[PDB]
């Protein structure tokens, strides 16, 4: 748990509009050309997300956001980046070895995800860099110190995410539902190609990823960003970690009722906020 | 036969002339199949219910039991069975369902609490060290263990939470070793209104059979048909298609045809469902194959006489159903109806009102006698 | 102009074809 | 119910604790029923 | 007129189940009086016509 | 049931308990509200 | 907290009314061998 002295730059929370994304499938139900109605844990249409970024300033000063934050009923992530800066999420109610936690990380090669009675640091990262100048490579050093009383491992998931490259802007929409009910950590998670910048507007189903039956308490949660030990930006001699530009939304998720459209192949193409 | 069978819908043994809605006719599955997943390794129920040691009440272990063939005949091998109270389930079926997810709340309580550990009880136990849900789907198994967690001098290695500020929720483990506080003075220590809320056992061999130590373990299911995973010890059967057969898919018991399906289903979609939630599709766990289940052909059953006076010679009218579909069902003797119709080839005509066996159909033309439907109609004539 | 026919087939509820076609209803008129 | 599947309530309970499962499932469906014929006798006499 | 519907009760309610047609037995003549009605139904709509 | 007012049933019970005597009020209430709009159907057929 | 309970074929019929029934203190020095609280709730008790 040793991070190097950095010019850190409080957390500013942006607010933007949610339009008519974090929609995802209810259940494993296959329906075609059907208008279902369901009530569950949505995030409502036309609502504030808030917007973090996480960048390295050209002045010295980084801003590296990784602030606390909490769950709710459930938790709506969008991410757009290049170099995947942001690489996992804790979760927990105290975040310390007192009580059980999880944690989900990117090992490059993997994907870690872990529920134990982690000694997390002050702020928890992970630590990237480059073995004798040949080998870029990850540690979890900076996460936590300690792990005991582990109770669930998963090291499942062998994808790279973003492999196509960065042809329209990074195409790396990255957009995931957390939730936890009855005992069920459930992940969806969709990769949208961004024509534009940031937040297009669109609609687009979330594909359930894993569910994971942890079954413990969270009320907390927290991104996870990566620190590459300098040779970054071409052209700067500053010998120094520095970490990519990324920018990130969360949104809660609300019991909420919708109107979804199954078509004839079973995707959701279009869906109505009941109460909007 | 079709006349009797219409004398005692009427309740009469004089028939008059018309059709009647006599019964209805289904055709009955021929084979019985099974699909289980390949999975063979047996769960680790020997792991839960041998545990050389038991965490206290208050510390409830919970075991989690998935991927894994959960066969209970080894349960009955190494426990008396004091209890065997299984609450939305029958015990003995247990060896034919799929269960999504198995926990395991394994402890250890008093003889006489074995009673508090139930849905809706009351007690030390219940409110303050382990509490189950109102609608909790599963078994509780509790059997003695004095000769395992009692000691000559005392096992005060148990221990219960006897005093707690709020009732424990559903599924919920305190481990706080705060002070309890009557009143509103904070307590600084053992004194005064403060009690430590964690009690020592002392189990001891020399105690009553209500006082010796039990090992109690709740066995809490998941039972839903989409995820499976755990299953019981049953032999999975070939796959038929294109014949009514009765299909348990991985707990799933239908009857019907199953056939190959356009329908294009999701990674993560298991079984496909219809406008008004009937089941359209299934998965084969072993094949991963998309298949079309269709409900075996069935419909009504219409008796046409002249009157049983004019005859005793009766037409029957298979419903909404292909003639070929109906004598195939004959052939193989499927239909429900067992007084199979004498069948000419001239006796039988396909109506869209359905299939008529024992009517000759004539290419004359004549006023309506019997109203048979699409403008067919029947009638007693040379 | 008159799946959910099929569904609605599929459980005990069936639909009885009109005695007079639509070609005897044309007849008449 | 405990489901509204009839398969379901006999594959997990035995006749005893079946029986009550059944007996509401015969109910709400036997009201749906007599709902549906009522209805079609209101409407019948309309188009007559 | 309008269309013609027949129902079968015992699939409605209990289909292919035996122990559910047993206590259904229970409740008396109330589906015969369901499949009187539809086919006076039936019927009247082909008297209209 | 043991009242009449939902809660009062609500008040005097858990859940688990509650639920028999809201189910029975419900069928009385849902009967109620059946009979009155089959009534209503049939003298507005008049009326018609 | 009687020093001497009537025999059960003379059970003792105490009154109690015209004040507040606080039934935390039934907590303290009771064993609770048997709460059985049947019409009500025992958790409600404190708010009826
Ligand atoms: C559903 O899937 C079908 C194929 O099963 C898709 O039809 C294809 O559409 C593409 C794009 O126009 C054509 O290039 C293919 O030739 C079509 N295939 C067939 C077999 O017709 C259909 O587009 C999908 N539905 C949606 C809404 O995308
Ligand atoms: C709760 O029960 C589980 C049952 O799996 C125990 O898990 C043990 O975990 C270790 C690895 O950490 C395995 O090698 C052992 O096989 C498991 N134990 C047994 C007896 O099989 C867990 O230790 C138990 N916890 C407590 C507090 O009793
Ligand atoms: C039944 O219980 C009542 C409780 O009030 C007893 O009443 C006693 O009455 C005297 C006056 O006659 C009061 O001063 C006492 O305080 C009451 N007793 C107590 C213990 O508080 C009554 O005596 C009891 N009867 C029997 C037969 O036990
Ligand atoms: C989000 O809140 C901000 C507060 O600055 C407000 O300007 C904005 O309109 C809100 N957005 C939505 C979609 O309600
Ligand atoms: C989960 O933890 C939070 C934070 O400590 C707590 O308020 C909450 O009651 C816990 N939930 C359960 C079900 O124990
Ligand atoms: C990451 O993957 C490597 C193999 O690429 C594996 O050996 C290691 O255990 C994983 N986890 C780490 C480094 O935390
Ligand atoms: C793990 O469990 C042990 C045994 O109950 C306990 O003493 C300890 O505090 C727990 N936590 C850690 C971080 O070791
Ligand atoms: C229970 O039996 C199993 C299977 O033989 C054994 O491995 C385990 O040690 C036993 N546990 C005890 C004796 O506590
Ligand atoms: C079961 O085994 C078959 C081959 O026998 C395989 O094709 C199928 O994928 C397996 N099912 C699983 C792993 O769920
Ligand atoms: C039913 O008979 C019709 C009319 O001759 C024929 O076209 C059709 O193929 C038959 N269908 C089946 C399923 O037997
Ligand atoms: C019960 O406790 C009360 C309150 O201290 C006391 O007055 C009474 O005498 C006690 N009764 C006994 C000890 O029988």
């Amino acid at each position: 748990c040793v991070m190097p002295l950095f010019n850190l730059i409080t957390t500013t929370q942006s607010y933007t509009n949610s339009f008519t994304r974090g929609v995802y499938y209810p259940d494993k139900v296959f329906r075609s050309s059907v208008l279902h109605l369901t009530q569950d844990l949505f995030l409502p249409f036309f609502s504030n997300v808030t917007w973090f970024h996480a960048i390295s300033g050209t002045n010295g000063t980084k801003r590296f956001d990784n602030p606390v934050l909490p769950f709710n009923d459930g938790v709506y992530f969008a991410s757009t980046e290049k170099s995947n800066i942001i690489r996992g999420w804790i979760f927990g109610t105290t975040l310390d070895s007192k009580t059980q936690s999880l944690l989900i990380v990117n090992n490059a090669t993997n994907v870690f995800i872990k529920v134990c009675e982690f000694q997390f640091c002050n702020d928890p990262f992970l630590d990237v860099y480059h073995k004798n100048n040949k080998s870029w490579m990850e540690s979890e050093s900076g996460v936590y110190s300690s792990a005991n009383n582990c109770t669930f491992e998963y090291v499942s998931q062998p994808f790279l995410m973003d492999l196509e490259g960065k042809q329209g802007n990074f195409k790396n929409l990255r957009e995931f539902v957390f939730k936890n009910i009855d005992g069920y950590f459930k992940i969806y998670s969709k990769h949208t190609p961004i024509i534009g910048r940031d937040f297009p507007q669109g609609f687009s189903a979330l594909e359930p990823l894993v569910d994971l039956p942890i079954g413990i308490n969270i009320t907390r949660f927290q991104t996870l960003l990566a620190l590459n030990r300098s040779y970054l930006t071409p052209g700067d001699s500053s010998s120094g970690w520095t970490a990519g530009a990324a920018d990130y939304y969360v949104g809660y998720l609300q019991p909420r009722t919708f109107l979804l459209k199954y078509n004839e192949n079973g995707t959701i193409t279009d869906a109505v906020d009941c109460a909007l | 036969d079709p006349l009797s069978e219409t004398k005692c819908t009427l309740k009469s043994f004089t028939v008059e002339k018309g059709i009647y809605q006599t019964s209805n006719f289904r055709v009955q599955p021929t084979e019985s199949i099974v699909r289980f997943p390949n999975v063979t390794n047996l769960c680790p129920f020997h792991e839960v219910f041998n545990a050389t040691r038991f965490a206290s009440v208050y510390a409830w272990n919970r075991t989690r039991i998935s991927n894994c063939v959960a066969d209970y005949s080894v349960l009955y091998n190494f426990a008396p069975f004091f209890a065997f109270k299984c609450y939305g389930v029958s015990p003995t079926k247990l060896n034919d369902l799929c269960f999504t997810n198995v926990y395991a709340d394994s402890f250890v309580i008093k003889g006489n609490e074995v009673s508090q550990i139930a849905p809706g009880q009351t007690g030390n136990i219940a409110d303050y060290n382990y509490k189950l849900p109102d609608d909790f789907t599963g078994c509780v198994i509790a059997w003695n263990s004095n000769k395992l967690d009692s000691k000559h001098s005392g096992n005060y290695d148990y221990w219960y939470r006897s005093f707690r500020k709020s009732k424990l929720k559903p599924f919920e483990r305190d481990i706080s070793t705060e002070i309890y506080q009557a009143g509103n003075k904070p307590c600084k220590g053992k004194g005064p209104n403060c009690y430590f809320p964690l009690q020592s056992y002392g189990f001891r061999p020399t105690y009553g059979v209500g006082h010796q130590p039990y090992r109690v373990v709740v066995l809490s299911f998941e039972l839903l048909h989409a995820p499976a995973t755990v299953c019981g010890p049953k032999k999975s059967t070939n796959l038929v298609k294109n014949k009514c057969v009765n299909f348990n898919f991985n707990g799933l018991t239908g009857t019907g045809v199953l056939t190959k399906s356009n329908k294009k289903f999701l990674p993560f979609q298991q079984f496909g469902r219809d406008i008004v939630d009937t089941t359209d599709a299934v998965r084969d766990p072993q094949t991963l194959e998309i298949l079309d289940i269709t409900p075996c052909s069935f419909g009504g059953v219409s008796v046409i006489t002249p009157g049983t006076n004019t005859s005793n010679q009766v037409a029957v009218l298979y419903q909404g159903v292909n003639c070929t579909e109906v004598s195939v069902a004959i052939h193989a003797d499927q239909l429900t109806p067992t007084w199979r119709v004498y069948s000419t080839g001239s006796n039988v005509f396909q109506t869209r009102a359905g299939c008529l066996i024992g009517a000759e159909y004539v290419n004359n033309s004549y006023e309506c006698d019997i109203p048979i439907g699409a403008g067919i109609c029947a009638s007693y004539q040379t | 102009t008159l799946d959910l026919i099929c569904a609605q087939k599929f459980n005990g509820l069936t639909v009885l074809p009109p005695l007079l076609t639509d070609e005897m209803i044309a007849q008449y008129t | 119910a405990i489901s509204s599947v009839l398969n379901d309530i006999l594959s997990r309970l035995d006749p005893p604790e079946a029986e009550v499962q059944i007996d509401r499932l015969i109910t709400g469906r036997l009201q749906s029923l007599q709902t549906y014929v009522t209805q079609q006798l209101i409407r019948a006499a309309e188009i007559r | 007129s309008m269309t013609k519907t027949s129902v079968d009760c015992t699939m409605y309610i209990c289909g292919d189940s035996t122990e559910c047609s047993n206590l259904l037995l229970q409740y008396g003549s109330f589906c015969t009086q369901l499949k009187r009605a539809l086919t006076g139904i039936a019927v009247e709509q082909d008297k209209n016509t």
